[PDB]
DNA sequence: ATGGTTGGGTATAATGGGAGTCGTCTCGGATGCAG
DNA sequence: CTGCATCCGAGAGCTGAGGGAACCCAACCAT
């Protein structure tokens, strides 16, 4: 682990933003009203942001370690630490371009 | 030139301290446009990053000092 | 419920609402329906007069293991 | 005040260097279980409990006492760290 | 060391000093009824007279303490630096003095009673203005000083 | 605070800011007073 | 509105309320923003708070610390010391024993007294106007619920005894303890950093008696 | 004990009811007991008469309203967490203009909360108080121009949220201009709209010079009024199509619609008195016969021009004058919220009238009452002026009910208000207390009503004065506002009188607040009492005239925080107001009529009145206040005792025989003691603890709920796994701790299991708490009156009681602002004692007096010494009471008793007393040449006695002030504050320790603490604070593991808050990247965020 | 194989909204005035 | 063409503690 010596801040290109994202958020749904589980393609989808439980996919086929980096075929959720839910970003593809207000106002 | 403390502090090279001081949006947009690199010279930046501040026991003048007894030093001398 | 309150002159009980809906309705089902109809509150709801305390400041994290648990 | 604090402050060019030396010596003493000490068996820092006097568990006090004795060498670039640690381990497992 | 009501010794000279003042005030009024003085001049003359009377009362109080009661508790407290300053002791013993209106201007009549003698209702209400102004001053000052300190830390931290 | 030459590594900027700011709280009354210091 | 709410036009609010929604810019900036609330200042572990009481019998480098406060503050060290002795078979048993008040015995207090030997704690009174608002003291375990403070540091703290409260912090490692004992010890800080004049000096009753 | 009272001032009238400001206001707002035909046009009746008729065709018209009875009593509402309210019914009729049919129906509109007898509300089971708000009165004002001297600005201000503020100003180019809604435009246009010709304006304003010339504009006048109206509408609403009827409606709603613009009754009155004209209604203009008619604008412009021309009889306005500031009480605020709800109801009605089938429509179907209920609930639950009632003691509640606030919805802001609003105005005299106010950032913005003051029907505070005619003070009392008060010369209440004739050639008086000296003939009014200048709290401080105002502020504020004691006593020196305070708080019980007591019990008193009717009064016993203090009533009567009307039957909390009893009378010595009373600390004797002085009772409530979960319901039961029977002793068969069991931190109060096949989720006593379990309450689903939240099957509450004795760290205070923490508790043999063997109870440091200048406590101590040896109590009213000679005579009698006792037993003067007398002879306290007894009497007359040291037996080298002092225990208890944490809960987002003792939180290491750490050069300590102890998750886990394993803590890592910052900066489309020395990226997220 | 969920449909005529807020201070772009 | 001069808008005002409103009908994936 190299030591941190400088911190740089710069504008982000659309290509950079799309490389950050693990998937596009296509629906405004947050969670299901019956099961209180994340809705697919929503703001909390486990397919985009990661699993809620540690080393366990959405549909329960895999519930154990050693499957790091493996994506379940039925549910599409990677098997890894749940902490990735506070690191992994998403993105929204705008139909029309919009201006960043910081550079306008 | 002569400027007050606020304008002098907001005009520093380090964008982290200026952003954590005041006028955060302006400092951030200017730094992002310029692509500024913060070299972590002052204390506020190192505090923000949770590092060892370049002062006191964290100063480069004293923080590389070593300590050893006479017996261990002589063994290394023979080596 | 609003019509029953207008008729009774007070907030109706769940059994009265269940009776007024029709067949296939009991007080328990009305309770579940009112439960799922609750809308979430904001984590940024101000608590107290001063603008320094939010609701989310009073909510502990129950997911990550504690230092005692990790040890 | 800590005993001999004036002498310790006069032994170094900067007070933070004194703090660094004391902390590093305390770490060294803790790592080897006080077997690498330079104190004679009657200068050891003692602690009084009901059962009787035992050794002081606080390593920082030991480090200040040892610095007072003057048998410790401190400075910049005395010995490579890896060799220093390996030799220390050789004398005191 | 103890504090009793009689330890706030009132000098005799104060009474004389008051009558003397009550003398000159009359003179001032005469000089205003004959056209020799304006409103501003008369107001300033009254203010000056009362300020000098307050200073004379302070000096009399401390001279009495020095000559007659050198071990008096208030005197010892002030002289040793343990507690108290001459102005507060004068307020306890001699007289409170002139007070400021909320507009910032002084009243024409001073508070001629000390805290030992006891104030009247009107004098207490008149002094309430200055008490409240001092409290509000403190309340704003602490915030302004905190902001200034933060700015200084931000400009000198490196 | 020690009546001796300052040690290398001392954060004298923070010390200066605190030294100036401490009396201003309450001590300096409030062109004149704290407003004068702030203006300067 | 997502990037900076309340900047151009009427701010977006949730229906039934006049409260503006908190955008990312609102999160970043202000007194309650990320920088000032979570990065330049934090809430910390191994800390406590209590009312302060005059400690006239204390030495200059000593402070009176309540027994219960000390037991909570040095809990992992106490668990290790209990493991070293025969008080508990294992750390879990020591923790369970320390959990309930009526399950605590006498020897745990002696173990605690051995734990804190030579160590110092940091006392702090808000507002911290100068560096002297934080000072290191050797804790002496006392009964009751009040921290005992030396009379000569009250001027440095701007502390009196009409309800003042102070916070206690525990430096953990050897480096932190060495810094606290050498640099932040109360007996080592006798002159003002601003003027060079004595700051710990006789005052009030001491001056009166002398 | 005999009570002796001083003072010469006789009070013609008693104090008014001290809670009338709430009770009368709410009664007038509700008008519940007034039959509908005689109800006035105030309160909710005015709102009904304004909102209706709801014209659309269909017309919905209001007829009358009624209020029913509450469904549940006050105690049931308190227990079941309900609101104490009454149902409101409005009878309405729907008529059809075209057809004629009338359908009349009584519609239920909801519930209105009811104020109790003491002046508070019960909202969701909690006691609440509505605080009155002070604000600028509506009307017409004229102020100097700040930018340019010699010019003036006129302002028209309506009631809050009832119209826009309107400004009029003479521009520097000569044209007058009217600003409304931030829109400068020439006033001559609107003047033409109102229908004014050139000749009319010229004749009305010709006198005043060139202003009328600068008014003139030929372009506007040439247009017909309708054209001017359209033109004005296009100036005020640029872009909006300029239809005639649209412009008419907009302008009508701006200044002429009573439903949009409203100068209040206060504003109407003030405009009529200022401008010397007669208003027809409450609007600036009237819309009659399709034509605007002026009401206020021309008189305002006339007054402005006359003021600008220097015409005598025209003056600017002081906006801080109490004739220009008014008070909105609980009734007015509630009525305003009611009006808002009624407007929303009207909107809903109109919508349903449009969409509904007009053939089958009734008043019930048209009216949706939800908005009104929502508005009332919002006001009574979320309004800043609705406050959790302070009931530490009865005086706390009485004080809270008389509070006046400048903050709140529509009020001022604490950060923007400066000096002007926080100052004591001259007109505050007799209306607002100049002493009682908060000390911090709220100083001057929150105040208290004066004792004799009254808020009139218009919202202006009035104070009473006696009428003086021909130098003779009469019994006629006139209540006046500040504006009326400004027109007279008012003599001070302490003016000497013979009979009722002014026996003084020179009288001190006030003329518009200015002190003056006048002859008795010039006197018009006289003050009633000094009591009228100060609030109730400030009126309870004896010798207030000897105290600096700041310390009087501290004492007044600190009397509210006094805790009730089980052995509370009334003060030795009283001001004579403690009985009225006890009576007016409705805390004690008094006999309704003359009668005889039949049954007495600890929970009941049954009285037989001469009417022959038996009346039973239950007693409130061990009841938890909002602040955790226990309020109970104790009978003070015996069976068979004869009671007259108004006689005391039971004492309330902090009451002794009907007198306010907030503390204890203790023997105090004023002297230093070994540094244990250093800097406000206090030394007390163990004898106080031995006889249960300063012992209080406190009750805490612990609540748990069993609800429904997806994994199965929770259940409260005794069957809990993985606990021995030693942990389940006190639980009953239902899983609840039994009544009378002692509970300590860690003990289980209510057992609960949750589906994990179940796991322990029981309620236990938090650290630092516990005591005796005194009550348990269980609420289940279906129980009458219970309204649980959906999903919760049942709720269990446990009430646990504590008996707290005085301990080190507790706060004590007297009525003069002297406060201090107990620092040492000494055994009796170590205390200083009198030569007769009596030890003192409290030792106070004399260094607290000279700089605080609160000398009233010294005089209280002297009078207390006199009363202690004479066995009596004293009433000393403020500014008219005990003087020094009287106290000296009482001390002479007390010394005669105190010394004749010793001389009778056959004892002379002690050798130690002789040494002390020699020392005092050197000190100049006694005159040389007198016998030892004479010198001892001289010292006693100075309030000083010879005192012996209990540790050595030698006397204190000088005489020491000793006497009785009244001291109270304060609610600030070290028991509730001491808190410590090693590790605990962490926050969701920042992953940093939580705050607060309740959450087992950690102390905040803020910015300046970091600054101090930096200034010490303690880099490693700071890095530990910022990573290993707050938010370095791996770092803190490793540190705990290393410490418990005996090793040293490892090196820290990147805090989680910085990662949160990086992610939040990425969400703003900013690329933040950490780099090493070679400018290459360094991944701080450990490869968990890289695709 | 069942309930829960989702997409489609209603035919007299309908044609531009609505709450609100006037008691703060200091400093750097900018439109307006003169020369 | 320049310059200065009010004018408008934007960003601030100490820490710590405690504070909590239509209804119906039919096909179709999920479980
Ligand atoms: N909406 C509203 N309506 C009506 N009234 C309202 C109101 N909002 C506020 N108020 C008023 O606010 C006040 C509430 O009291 P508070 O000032 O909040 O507290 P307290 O109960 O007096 O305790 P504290 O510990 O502060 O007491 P003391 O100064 O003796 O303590 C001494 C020591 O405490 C510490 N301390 C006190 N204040 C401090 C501060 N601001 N910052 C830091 N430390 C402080 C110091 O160490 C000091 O030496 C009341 O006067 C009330 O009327
Ligand atoms: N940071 C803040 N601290 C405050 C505030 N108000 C009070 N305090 C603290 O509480 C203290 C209250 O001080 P006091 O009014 O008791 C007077 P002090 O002891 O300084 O002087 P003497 O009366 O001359 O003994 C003050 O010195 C601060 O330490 C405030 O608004 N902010
Ligand atoms: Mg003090
Ligand atoms: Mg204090
Ligand atoms: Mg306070
Ligand atoms: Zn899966």
């Amino acid at each position: 682990k190299k030591e941190v010596r400088k911190v740089r801040i710069a504008l982000a290109s659309p290509e950079k933003i799309r490389s950050w994202s693990y998937g596009e958020v296509e629906k405004p749904e947050t969670i299901n009203y019956r099961t209180l589980k994340p809705e697919r393609d929503g703001l909390f989808d486990e397919r985009i942001f990661g699993p809620i439980k540690d080393y366990e996919c959405a549909c329960g086929k895999y519930k154990r370690q050693r499957f790091e980096g493996k994506v379940c075929e039925r549910c599409g959720v990677e098997v890894t630490k749940s902490i990735v839910r506070r690191y992994r970003m998403g993105h929204i593809e705008l139909a029309t371009p919009a201006a960043h207000i910081w550079f306008v106002k | 030139l002569l400027m007050g403390v606020t304008k002098s502090a907001l005009s520093t090279k380090s964008w982290l301290s200026a952003a954590s001081f005041q006028n955060t949006t302006h400092v951030l947009t200017e730094a992002a446009i310029a692509g500024k690199k913060d070299e972590l010279i002052g204390l506020k930046e190192n505090v923000i990053l949770g590092r060892l501040i370049p002062a006191g026991t964290g100063s480069d003048f004293v923080r590389f000092t070593q300590v050893v007894d006479q017996k261990t030093l002589k063994a290394i001398e023979e080596a | 419920a609003r019509q029953l309150q207008q008729e009774l002159g007070r907030e109706p009980t769940y059994e009265e609402i269940a009776e007024a809906m029709g067949p296939g309705w009991d007080a328990k089902r009305v309770e579940e329906t009112l439960k799922i109809a609750q809308e979430p509150v904001s984590l940024e709801t101000p608590i107290g007069d001063e603008k320094d305390s939010f609701y989310g400041d009073f909510i502990p994290d129950e997911h990550l293991p504690s230092p005692v648990d990790a040890a | 005040a800590e005993p001999g604090i004036d002498k310790l402050f006069g032994m170094v060019d900067s007070k933070y260097r004194l703090t660094v030396v004391v902390a590093k010596r305390a770490q060294q003493l803790l790592r080897h279980g006080f077997k690498n000490t330079v104190l004679e068996p009657e200068e050891r820092p003692k602690m009084q409990t009901l059962e009787g006097l035992f050794d002081d568990p606080n390593a920082v006090t030991w480090a200040m006492k040892e610095l007072l004795t003057g048998r410790l060498v401190f400075g910049e670039n005395l010995v490579p760290e890896d060799r220093l640690q390996k030799e220390m381990e050789r004398l005191y497992p | 060391i103890t504090i009793g009501i009689d330890d706030a010794v009132i000098p005799e000279e104060k009474k004389q000093y008051l009558e003397e003042a009550d003398r000159k005030l009359l003179q001032i009024e005469q000089a205003y009824e004959m056209g020799f003085l304006t409103d501003r001049e008369r107001y300033d003359q009254i203010l000056q007279l009362w300020t000098e009377t307050t200073e004379k009362v302070t000096q009399a109080v401390f001279k009495n303490f020095e000559e007659n009661y050198p071990f008096n508790p208030l005197y010892v407290m002030a002289q040793s630096g343990a507690r108290g300053n001459p102005q507060q002791i004068r307020q306890l013993c001699g007289l409170r003095g002139l007070m400021q209106k909320p507009s910032g201007e002084t009243f024409e009549v001073p508070v001629r009673s000390s805290f030992r003698e006891g104030l009247t209702v009107l004098e207490y209400f008149i002094s309430s203005h200055g008490a409240r102004k001092g409290g509000a001053d403190t309340a704003l000052r602490t915030a302004d000083s905190g902001y200034l300190t933060r700015k200084l830390v931000d400009v000198t931290h490196e | 605070s020690m009546a001796r030459p300052v040690s290398i590594g001392e954060a004298v900027g923070i010390v200066a800011a605190q030294s100036i700011g401490e009396p201003g709280t309450q001590l300096t009354m409030r062109t004149q007073g704290l407003p004068r210091v702030i203006e300067l | 509105a997502l990037l900076d709410n309340g900047r151009r036009g009427a701010p977006v609010t949730n229906p039934g309320s006049d409260r503006p929604l908190r955008s990312l810019t609102d999160i970043l900036s202000g007194k309650q923003g990320r920088f000032r609330q979570n990065l330049l200042g934090k809430r910390v572990d191994y800390s406590g708070r209590s009312v302060i009481v005059v400690g006239p019998q204390l030495k200059l480098h000593q402070c009176g610390l309540p027994k219960r406060m000390a037991l909570e503050l040095f809990k992992p060290f106490l668990l290790k010391k209990m493991e070293e002795k025969g008080i508990a078979p294992n750390v879990k048993a020591a923790r369970r024993m320390l959990e309930r008040q009526r399950d605590i015995k006498d020897e745990v207090w002696d173990a605690l007294e051995e734990v804190i030997h030579g160590k110092v704690v940091l006392l702090n009174r808000a507002p911290t106007l100068h560096r002297l608002g934080i000072q290191a003291f050797q804790p002496v375990l006392v009964e009751g619920q009040s921290i005992q403070l030396h009379p000569l540091v009250c001027e440095a703290f701007n502390a009196d005894f009409d309800g003042d409260q102070m916070a206690v912090h525990v430096p953990l490692s050897s480096f932190a303890q060495a810094e606290a004992r050498i640099q932040m010890l109360s007996a080592h800080n006798l002159l003002s950093p601003a003027s060079g004049e004595p700051l710990a000096k006789p005052s009030r009753d001491i001056i009166l008696g002398l | 004990m005999e009570i002796k009272r001083f003072g010469r001032i006789r009070e013609v009238i008693p104090l008014p009811p001290l809670t009338e400001i709430q009770v009368e206001s709410y009664r007038r707002a509700l008008q519940a007991d007034v039959p509908p035909e005689k109800r006035e046009n105030v309160g909710i009746q005015a709102a009904f008469r304004e909102t209706f008729p709801i014209e659309e065709g269909l017309v919905l018209d209001f007829l009358e309203y009624r209020l029913g009875e509450p469904p549940f009593p006050q105690d049931e509402c308190r227990e079941k967490d309900l609101t104490y309210q009454a149902p409101l019914y409005a009878r309405l009729q729907l008529i059809h203009k075209d057809t004629g049919l009338i359908k009349e129906d009584e519609v239920f509109l909801g519930h209105i909360p009811l104020m109790t007898e003491d002046g508070s509300f019960i909202i969701n089971g909690a006691d609440r108080v509505i605080v009155s708000q002070i604000h600028r009165s509506p009307g017409v004002y004229f102020t100097p121009d700040p930018a340019r001297p010699g010019r003036y600005i006129a302002s028209i201000i309506p009631l809050p949220k009832r119209g826009p503020w309107i400004d009029l100003e003479v521009e520097p180019n000569g044209v007058v201009s009217m600003k409304v809604n931030k829109r400068k435009f020439p006033l001559v246009l609107l003047l033409r709209v109102l229908g004014y010709d050139q000749e009319t304006l010229a004749r009305e304003l010709g006198a005043y010079g060139e202003l009328v010339q600068g008014l003139m504009d030929e372009s506007v006048f040439a247009m017909r009024p309708e054209e001017a109206l359209i033109r004005l509408f296009t100036l005020l609403r640029p872009g909006d199509p300029p239809k005639r009827d649209k412009a008419v409606a907009y302008v009508y709603g701006l200044i002429a619609d009573p439903r949009r613009y409203d100068l209040g009754e206060a504003g109407r009155y003030k405009a009529e008195e200022k401008l010397g004209i007669r208003l027809s209604g409450r609007t600036l203009a009237r819309f009659e016969d399709g034509e605007f008619k002026d009401e206020v604008f021309l008189p305002t412009l006339r007054y402005l021009f006359a003021l600008t021309a220097g015409v005598p009889g025209h003056e600017v306005d002081d906006i801080d004058h109490l004739g220009n500031r008014r008070i909105r009480t609980v009734g007015e605020l509630m009525t305003d919220q009611f009006r808002v709800g009624l407007a929303r109801l009207a909107r809903g009605v109109r919508e349903r009238m449009l969409m509904g089938s007009e053939d089958s429509l009734t008043p019930a179907k048209l009216v949706n009452s939800r908005p009104l209920e929502a508005a009332i609930r919002e006001f009574f639950s979320r309004s800043q002026l609705s406050q959790f009632k302070d009931e530490t003691n009865p005086l706390s509640s009485l004080r809270h009910k008389r509070r006046i606030s400048a903050l709140g919805p529509g009020g001022l802001t604490r950060e923007r208000a400066g000096f002007d609003v926080r100052d004591v105005h001259r007109t505050h005299y007799g209306r607002i207390c100049p002493v009682e106010t908060p000390e911090g950032a709220n100083i001057g913005l929150i105040t208290s009503l004066a004792a004799y003051a009254r808020v009139d029907e218009l919202g202006f505070i009035r104070t009473p004065y006696r009428r003086v005619v021909g130098g003779v003070v009469t019994d006629e009392v006139v209540y006046m506002t500040a504006t009326e008060e400004d027109r007279y010369t008012i003599a001070q209440a302490n003016t000497p009188l013979e009979g009722n004739r002014i026996a003084a050639e020179r009288v001190v008086a006030r003329r518009k607040g200015e002190p003056v000296i006048v002859s008795p003939e010039e006197v018009e009014f006289m003050d009633v009492s000094p009591k009228q200048v100060f609030s109730v709290n400030t009126n309870l401080i004896p010798f207030l005239e000897h105290d600096d105002a700041n310390r009087a502020l501290m004492g007044s504020n600190m009397q509210t925080q006094a805790v009730p004691l089980i052995r509370a006593q009334a003060p030795v020196v009283m001001t004579g107001l403690e009985e009225r305070v006890v009576r007016d708080s409705l805390a004690a019980l008094y006999a309704e009529e003359d009668g005889e007591v039949a049954k007495v019990d600890g929970n009941r008193i049954v009285v037989r009145y001469e009417d022959g009717r038996l009346v039973e009064y239950p007693l409130r016993r061990f009841y938890r206040s909002n602040q955790g203090t226990a309020l109970d009533q104790r009978p003070r009567v015996v069976v068979g005792q004869r009671v007259r009307k108004g006689d005391l039957l039971a004492d309330g909390p902090a009451s002794e025989n009907g007198f306010l009893a907030l503390g204890q009378n203790v023997l105090v010595a004023i002297m230093p003691f070994d540094g244990y009373n250093f800097e406000d600390a206090i030394v007390i004797s163990e004898e106080l603890l031995k006889r249960d002085f300063y012992t209080s009772i406190h009750i805490e409530r612990y609540e748990i709920e069993a609800r429904d979960t997806k994994l199965g319901p929770e259940r409260i039961t005794r069957d809990i796994p993985h606990l021995s029977e030693a942990a389940l002793r006190d639980l009953d068969e239902e899983g609840v701790v039994r009544i009378g069991a002692e509970v300590k931190p860690g003990d289980i109060l209510v057992g609960r299991t949750s589906f994990k096949d179940v796991k322990d989720t029981s309620l236990r006593v938090p650290p630092g708490e516990g005591g005796i379990v005194v009550r348990t309450v269980r609420l289940r689903r279906g129980d009458p009156g219970v309204e649980l939240k959906p999903g919760v099957r049942e709720v269990v509450r446990v009430y646990v009681a504590q008996k707290r004795k005085l301990q080190v760290g507790d706060k004590l205070a007297n009525r003069h602002g002297n406060k201090g923490v107990v620092a040492k508790i000494l055994p009796v043999e170590d205390m200083p004692h009198l030569p007769d063997g009596t030890p003192v109870d409290v030792i106070l440091n004399p260094l607290g007096v000279p700089s605080r200048m609160n000398l009233g406590q010294i005089l209280e101590t002297h009078l207390g010494l006199a009363g202690y040896f004479l066995g009596q109590r004293y009433i000393s009213p403020i500014f008219d009471g005990a003087k020094e000679p009287e106290i000296k005579e009482l001390l002479a009698q007390a010394f005669e008793v105190y010394f004749g006792k010793r001389k009778g037993e056959g004892f002379g003067v002690d050798k130690r007393e002789v040494e002390v007398l020699r020392r005092a002879e050197k000190l100049g306290l006694v005159t040389p040449g007198k016998t030892p007894e004479e010198q001892l009497k001289e010292l006693f007359l100075q309030g000083k006695v010879v005192l012996y040291d209990g540790r050595t037996g030698e006397p204190i080298e000088g005489p020491i002030v000793v006497g009785q002092m009244f001291i109270m225990k304060l609610y600030h208890m070290v028991e509730d504050k001491m808190h410590a944490r090693s590790t605990g809960p962490y926050s969701l987002i920042t992953q940093q320790p939580l705050g607060g003792k309740a959450q087992f939180g950690g102390q905040r290491f803020g910015e300046m603490e970091v600054w101090a750490l930096e200034a010490y050069g303690a880099a490693h300590t700071l890095q530990e604070m910022l990573t290993l102890k707050s938010d370095d998750i791996e770092g803190r886990n490793a540190a705990y593991e290393a410490i418990i394993k005996g090793e040293d803590v490892p090196e820290p890592s990147v805090p989680e808050s910085f990662r949160v910052l990086v992610k939040e900066l990425q969400a703003l489309a900013l690329d933040v990247q950490t780099l090493d020395e070679k400018d290459n990226p360094v991944d701080i997220f450990e490869g968990l965020a890289s695709k």
